[PDB]
DNA sequence: GGTCGTGACTGGGAAAACCCTGG
DNA sequence: CCAGGGTTTTCCCAGTCACGACC
């Protein structure tokens, strides 16, 4: 338990996680009741979403983007468990007037519930409404898929702290994929996507053996597979795969059934729906947990790291070193490398302490400028992975960095 | 009491002031001259109109040396130029040791012995030197090499940028990056002659200290311009004749200002070398490192040539400029100093940003129409376009030398490898096609030249080389003057085509045309009007003079509804900064650190520790004009302040450091006053002898008789036209000019009557010519006669201080040519001598009372001094008494023994913290849309008049 | 209107916006209740967000990203008009239990109102919640800034369509910048940011004159500015800036003043807050309007085209196959497709469609999608390696070597900025 | 009238890429 | 079978004309 608390403390100190220690509950992190992530966490989520989007949407011609609004207006089918969008004005007005009896209040509540909007719990529902037009986009050719990286909302019932029926609201960002495929080869596509996503998740891990897959089947007989990551305290769901069949599509447009058909070869058929859904936030937590090894340094994969290179100014006249550092910083930004502008700080913390601080922040490489740099053009460069200091030509720093990033990407 | 008057009832100087400044007594004018002058004035009917008396002013002056005004001035000038001429003669008559054997390699200064022994001396220790500086512009504007000559031996200096090779250098220059050429506190003061010494001055280390050390300079280029100079037309004709009208002896007694030509004119001998490799203009720091010996030899050759010219020239200059005030003033016009605070960098950023954004707006507005013009090539749609038909519409040829199923992972990898290999296979098919690339074939002929070639390092997509000046830009916008399409011919400039030719003249149009010579059958080619007359072709429709034509409905953008007026509005916005952006951003700044600032500036509360206060040393050619004026590439040509010109606040950015304030003024109607006073001295020696004189001096601009209004009354035209005509006449212009301008200002007057109107107007102003030949009967006949008498003399000296005209303009060589240039030279050179008198008087007065003062800039008439905050009004009183002294001396040289009070003192001695025309204007520029109090927080300065000055200062000069 | 009607027609037809013509009203588009966007529209919004994020956060060393939770849990200040979030499980337990009373229902509704969360109406209030930690991040160096892009929910009022009093919930994606500045530097940074924002919006516009800025003050006299776009029907607010002072900052943490002091050099002050928020969706519609020419000068100007800025156009290049061996040409096209994908260039897989559409029809279709270039691989391409390129703005056909396409495209996209 | 920059255009010369000649 | 004589094309630089800045 100490290691988990130590890692949480590290992420809180270095602006990965935001909020106070009590507000940083492991259950809150898992269930989406967290107060938010630090700016480094924001960059980490951005990189994770970038890699997911690149691996899914960019490289495959049958996937097109889809945008579903965060709500669904009424009326809604009874029994839905989503948070009901409620206007406080009507509730206050009903509270003020007590002339209505108990039965009248029940009737009003039922009417409002039948007419209350809801926050989406999974993008799957929204994507189906886009099946018609997005099907038209590929000239009725199947298969084709939709994807939308985004956030949803889920109820949380914390049995530990509920006294006055207080149910919290959890928000989790999930990446979705709705693969409309002909029934003939559905499970082959399922296996393809499953293996691909296992490979993708293992790609950026330090110890990929901790990722695993498992099979499942619903109550209605739909075949499914689920991915789990081995957190220190146990395995937690990180992505789910289901063979939804055609129940939803047929339910959605109950009239001209032919209009929802898809052209598979020379025939028109109703496609099968495949669902891919994983918690990108929980995956970010998973990668952070993976990166912890006992020198406490976060070795996030270079392609997902938030900060790629850091700059500092050594002993010597301030103005010249600062001008050189600003020039290098601008050049690096212009070429698509995220940098940390540490050259402004004046605190004379030791080089060892500064190295520890930057490493704890998951920084790939450290560049320091001193008088000798103005003398000859070599900048001190520290390797996060090797604890070795290398001196390199200041002109050739950017090429070395971009080569390192690409080489990590292709490995 | 103090009030007095002249025989023409003009308020002259007060009794105390006149007694102090005019001795006692004088040969007052006779009654005969009075009667003649009165008869003249009555004949023109400008006699009697009185004016509200100006208040009497009393002032007891500091002791005036000598026993006369001229003697006092000459004694002061001798005091001022006593050491400098001594050093100049010491250097002129001195043995020059042999050239060094081989130039050494050590940072900084190095002394070269008679036999070639080299010793690094910390600083030069000689009273006089001739200096040549070398700048490697590629690696910044820091100076690189210095070879110095002196009576003892040659001296050599090399920058650190050549000796040691660091990784990088500061882009903002520091005082440590200059040459230690000064005498720190057996002699005092030093003189460093040189060629274009202003260029050499800017790299001297101590000339950036605001404390103002004692040193002066002499530009041999200035001497050559003053001695055997050439005008712009003269210089052009000299160059043309050398490459290959009468009285061509002047081709043998003058040349251009390059060092080699001056060497040929003065000492001749072998033509000087040139070093065609031009390493300094274009090169590399390592390259200059490797080729040290040859480059330093060329620098020393330049030094030797400059010394030869100076030595063979200095006696001649005094032989033609025998007034010490002239040399003394020439010393003080070359010590300009301008302080600049941390606001310089922000100024450059804002100016560049605004220019860039407006440029982008204009360019995209043009590019949108450009791209859409390509779509007229298919189907031969270019032919019917009324505007885009004659452009090049020729292309270029490219030169040449079901079901489904998923996939297996192994199959996917194999397919990826196969596709990559197949792609890489085609990449090797380069073994054909031109090795040198083609530049956008297929696009029409006009389009390809607009776009840049991909080999360009700074390439940007699309036709990005479009500016409003291009000859295809107007057609690309399809401008139609009065509903007639435009057209361009190189035989008659721009113009519009009117359809209706059946093969002539228009049936229903009038204008500048038609010109049947340029024939595009079916139409006629008229000509757009210009501001320089019909003899000039209109060069660019997007010009300032067409701004009224944008709104009046005469000019229509054609392919727009509002872009056109916006187009010419953007044109006028960035016109100035377009030209000025190079030299404005090419200036040098030496940001003096806190260590070398004065103690008081640091002690001042408004001092900023984080801020950087620096200075710029202008490069001014003291005599670069035939009229012996100053020449400065930027500051003499800097836009003052406007709310529609980007970067127009450049002058306002020149700001005093903490603890200092600028004090300045500006002469009033200087050219007209000099003309009037010369005419008065020529007629009877009484002010207001001529009608022009009275209008200049006592003219009532508010109500009644004044120079600008009275001419309008005679002609019957608008006052502005009369003012323009009068300025043209004093510049010198003929009757055809007048008739053309009259026909321009009004199209309702026919030439048949316009000629008579012009001749009558000139007769009223200047008068006719009877033969005794001279000017008589005209309101300004006396001044014109006096000017031509001075000009046509064998040895025309300036009327004031007697500096002879440039020998290339002597009548013995030009005879009856270049009359206008000489007659203008008279007035303008008098003005330059007047500025010299002002400067020498100011220098003496500031030295007399221990006033901590310095020179800012001498913008021709204007004078600005930089003085400390506490004694701000004392400097104002010094300036006012200087003005009084110099105007009294000016009158006395012509011989008049009295001076009117109305000119006896400056109108507004402005005290301010940033140079601008008025202390009141905030000059909200398009680059500073808010204002100076909001962008840089300067207050509005205080402007003071003579009565306010004497009241605040109690009329005393001591503390 | 006819030009606007045509533009809306095109945006629906080529899948820029999603939904039916009844939902595609101007009020629906502006109010945040449109049925959604088409895939190309999502790409366009992503590109605009990327450009904004680069120009605001990437090229500022003192600005850091912030994430605001989409809902604000209670209890909230009284008088808030925001909607309340209620779990369906609680309502189900309330309605199913028959033992409840009228008084119990009233107490339950009072408890719900007193202890309910709200959707975010603006990003500012949540942004300030991270001020202490973010201030610690920059070693107490003022100024510093927090940025965030995301969707905010606003109410919508209507009179014709609203039959049964149904108030609609509208969503809009907002880019918000919180800039904490010393009081001496209030109007300095305010004007600087106004200038930077106006330049940023004018930079990608085809006709920047339609963009404008206007100064306006709040009821409390604090300085602000509003930027607009000249739609065919009038200006619409696309971005606002306010000088909030410190009232919100002092109210957020009223406990102690010593925790919230910021350093401006050597002096500790409580800083003033400048809030910059812009309307991404309105700006996207505005750039769509700007790209389409409202031809009303040359009478012979056909070919409806969408001149989006190249850094904002959704799909960079498109591929096609001519006459020749289908398999080898398809291999070539797939190779080129992968090559252009590897370099950050979006490519439209046009070589997979089997329709034998005429070349003019295909040029029109790719133009309506605002495709920068049209690349054609034919038999000659396999012969020698020469490929065709039809520039959107020029419509002129040129040929380049197939290995020279990657560098040309990358240089084009980069230098277009 | 004098003085200074500039830019767009242009003509002529210099540098670099082709034809088929033939031993 | 390739080096060149003569050919052509393209690149560059001096000069020219119109323009807009202080006097």
């Amino acid at each position: 338990g100490e290691g988990s608390e130590a890692l949480l403390e590290i992420c809180q100190r270095r602006h990965f996680l935001s909020g106070s220690k009590q507000q940083l509950s492991r259950d809150s992190l898992l269930s989406g009741c967290h107060p938010g992530f630090g700016p480094l966490g924001v960059e980490l989520r951005k990189n994770l979403a970038a890699e997911w989007w690149t691996s899914v949407v960019v490289f495959r011609e049958q996937v097109f983007p889809v945008d579903a609004l965060h709500h669904k207006p009424g009326p809604l089918l009874p029994g839905d468990s989503a948070f009901r969008l409620v206007s406080a004005e009507t509730l206050r007005e009903i509270l003020q007037d007590k002339e209505l009896s108990k039965e009248q209040l029940v009737a009003f509540l039922e009417n409002v519930l039948k007419t209350s909007g809801k926050l989406r719990e999974n993008l799957l529902h929204g994507a189906l409404e886009h099946y018609v037009n997005c099907l038209d986009l590929v000239n009725k050719r199947l298969p084709y898929g939709l994807a939308q990286i985004g956030v949803c909302f889920h109820p949380v019932f914390d049995t530990k702290q509920i006294r006055n029926g207080v149910k919290s609201i959890g928000e989790k960002t999930e990446a979705s994929l709705v693969w409309f495929t002909p029934p003939r080869t559905s499970n082959q596509w399922l296996d393809f996507w499953l293996r691909h996503r296992l490979q993708w998740w293992r790609k950026f891990a330090m110890s990929p053996s901790n990722f695993s897959s498992s099979d499942c089947q619903d109550e209605e007989g739909r075949k499914g597979n689920k991915l789990y990551y081995n957190f220190p305290w146990g395995k937690e769901l990180i992505e789910t795969l289901w063979n939804l069949g055609d129940h939803e599509l047929l339910h959605m447009y109950p009239g001209n059934v032919s209009k929802l058909h898809g052209r598979d070869g020379r025939k028109n058929v109703v496609p099968c729906v495949l669902s891919v859904n994983g918690d990108l936030d929980r995956g970010m937590l998973a990668y952070l947990y993976d990166s912890f090894q006992l020198r406490k340094v976060l070795k996030l994969h270079p392609c997902l790291a938030p900060i790629k290179v850091a700059l500092d100014v050594g002993r010597g006249p301030t103005l010249e070193l600062r001008q050189v550092c600003q020039g290098l910083f601008n050049e690096l930004l212009e070429n698509g490398i995220s940098v940390w502008p540490g050259y402004l700080e004046t605190m004379q913390s030791s080089l060892e302490q500064l190295y520890s601080k930057y490493d704890e922040m998951s920084i790939l490489f450290t560049v320091l400028v001193t008088e000798t740099t103005l003398e000859n053009g070599l900048i001190h460069l520290r390797s996060r992975d090797t604890t070795m200091k290398e001196m390199m030509h200041i002109s050739k720093l950017k090429d070395f960095l971009i080569k390192y990033i690409s080489s990590a990407k292709n490995v | 009491g103090q009030l007095r008057h002249n025989p023409l009832d003009i308020q002259m100087l007060s009794r105390g002031l006149h007694e102090q400044i005019f001795g006692q007594g004088g040969e007052m004018p006779g009654e005969a001259a009075v009667r003649r002058s009165v008869e003249h004035l009555q004949k023109h009917g400008l006699w009697g109109q009185p004016a509200v008396p100006l208040p009497d002013v009393e002032l007891r002056l500091p002791p005036l040396y000598g026993d006369n005004l001229d003697q006092h001035f000459r004694l002061l000038a001798q005091k001022q130029s006593l050491p400098y001429l001594e050093a100049a003669n010491l250097l002129l008559q001195a043995q020059l040791p042999p050239k060094p054997p081989a130039w050494a390699w050590a940072e900084g200064w190095t002394r070269y012995g008679p036999e070639g022994e080299a010793v690094p001396v910390a600083i030069p220790e000689e009273r006089a030197l001739v200096f040549a500086v070398a700048v490697c512009l590629a690696e910044g504007t820091c100076p690189t090499l210095a070879v110095a000559i002196s009576p003892s031996a040659w001296y050599s200096w090399c920058s650190q940028r050549l000796v040691e090779e660091r990784y990088s250098w500061t882009s903002q220059l520091s005082p440590a990056d200059l040459i230690p050429l000064e005498v720190p506190t057996d002699w005092q003061e030093q003189l460093v002659v040189g060629h274009n010494v202003s260029f050499d001055r800017a790299h001297i280390r101590e000339q950036y200290l605001i404390q103002g050390s004692r040193m002066r300079f002499l530009d041999t280029m200035s001497m050559h311009m003053a001695i055997s100079g050439l005008s712009s037309f003269q210089r052009s004709l000299w160059i043309a004749a050398k490459q290959g009208i009468s009285s061509w002896d002047w081709l043998d007694i003058s040349s251009v200002n390059s060092l080699a030509e001056v060497h040929r004119l003065y000492v001749g001998g072998p033509p000087l070398e040139k070093e065609p490799r031009e390493l300094f203009v274009k090169g590399t720091m390592k390259d200059i490192r490797e080729n040290f010996q040859d480059l330093m030899q060329y620098c020393a050759q330049d030094v030797w040539a400059t010394h030869e010219v100076f030595q063979q020239q200095l006696p001649l200059f005094l032989e033609r400029c025998p007034h010490p005030v002239t040399l003394a003033g020439m010393l003080e016009m070359g010590v300009s100093y301008l302080p600049v605070n941390q606001n310089w960098e922000r100024y450059l950023a804002e100016a560049q940003g605004t220019y860039e954004e407006l440029q982008r707006e204009m360019k995209k507005s043009l590019m949108d129409l450009a791209n859409d013009a390509c779509q007229l090539l298919s189907g031969e749609r270019y032919k019917e376009d009324p505007w885009l038909w004659d452009l090049e519409w020729d292309l270029q040829e490219f030169k040449q030398k079901e079901d489904l199923g998923p996939c297996s992972e192994e199959e996917e990898f194999q397919q990826d490898v196969m596709a990559r290999a197949c792609l890489q296979k085609l990449k090797g098919t380069t073994e054909l096609l031109p090795k040198r690339p083609q530049h956008l074939p297929g696009h029409p002929g006009w389009y390809r030249k607009l776009c840049p070639r991909l080999d360009d390092p700074a390439w940007t997509p699309g036709p990005s080389l479009l500016s409003l000046q291009m000859r295809v830009t107007p057609k690309l916008m399809a401008l139609t003057w009065d509903g007639f399409p435009l057209h361009y011919s190189e035989r008659h400039g721009w113009g519009y085509l009117v359809p209706g030719r059946r093969d002539t003249q228009p049936s229903y149009h009038h204008g500048n045309g038609p010109y049947n010579d340029v024939d595009i059958p079916g139409c006629w080619f008229f000509k757009l009007p210009h501001k320089d007359g019909n003899s000039c072709n209109v060069g660019s429709p997007f010009a300032k003079d067409f701004l009224p034509k944008m709104e009046d409905g005469t000019l229509q953008a054609g392919p727009g509804g509002a872009s056109g007026p916006r187009a010419l509005e953007i044109n006028k916005m960035i016109s100035f900064w377009r030209n000025a952006h190079k030299r404005i951003s090419s200036q040098m700044v030496v940001w003096l650190p806190r260590s070398a600032l004065p103690r008081a500036v640091i002690r001042h509360p408004d001092y900023d520790e984080e801020g950087l206060y620096g200075a710029i040393l202008p490069q001014v050619v003291t005599a670069g004009t035939i009229t012996r004026r100053a020449v400065e590439p930027t500051w003499l040509t800097a836009s003052n302040a406007r709310p529609d010109r980007v970067g127009s606040e450049l002058k306002a950015m020149v700001q005093a450091p903490p603890g200092y304030t600028l004090v300045g003024a500006d002469v009033d109607s200087q050219e007209l006053w000099i003309a009037a006073v010369l005419g008065d001295a020529h007629f009877a020696g009484m002010h207001g002898c001529t009608a022009f004189g009275w209008m200049t001096l006592q003219g009532r601009k508010s109500r009644g008789t004044d120079l600008h209004s009275k001419t309008a009354t005679t002609v019957g035209i608008s006052r502005e036209h009369a003012k323009i005509f009068n300025y043209g006449r004093i510049y010198g212009a003929g009757q055809p000019f007048a008739e053309r301008l009259l026909m321009q200002f009004n199209h309702r007057l026919t030439q048949q009557e316009a000629a008579e109107k012009a001749q009558q107007m000139y007769a009223a102003t200047k008068g006719l010519r009877w033969y005794r030949r001279a000017w008589k009967g005209g309101t300004e006949s006396e001044m014109f006669n006096k000017l031509e008498s001075i000009a046509t003399s064998d040895i025309p000296r300036t009327p004031v201080l007697g500096c002879c005209i440039s020998r290339a303009l002597e009548p013995s060589a030009v005879q009856e040519e270049f009359m206008t240039s000489r007659v203008n030279w008279v007035v303008q050179s008098s003005a330059v001598d007047y500025l010299h008198l002002m400067l020498v008087a100011m220098k003496w007065l500031f030295e007399e009372f221990a006033i901590d003062g310095r020179f800012c800039i001498s913008i021709h008439d204007e004078v600005r001094y930089l003085v400390r905050e506490e004694d701000r009004y004392r400097a104002a009183l010094a300036l006012q008494i200087t003005n009084l002294l110099t105007r009294c001396m000016f009158a006395y040289k012509l011989g008049l023994n009295d001076l009117p009070q109305s000119v006896a003192f400056f109108s507004a001695v402005d005290i301010d913290r940033c140079l601008r025309k008025e202390v009141t204007m905030d000059c909200k520029t398009p680059s500073n849309p808010t204002g100076m109090e909001r962008r840089y927080g300067i207050p509005q300065g205080e402007a003071l008049d003579i009565y306010q000055i004497i009241e605040l200062t109690k009329g005393s000069l001591e503390k």
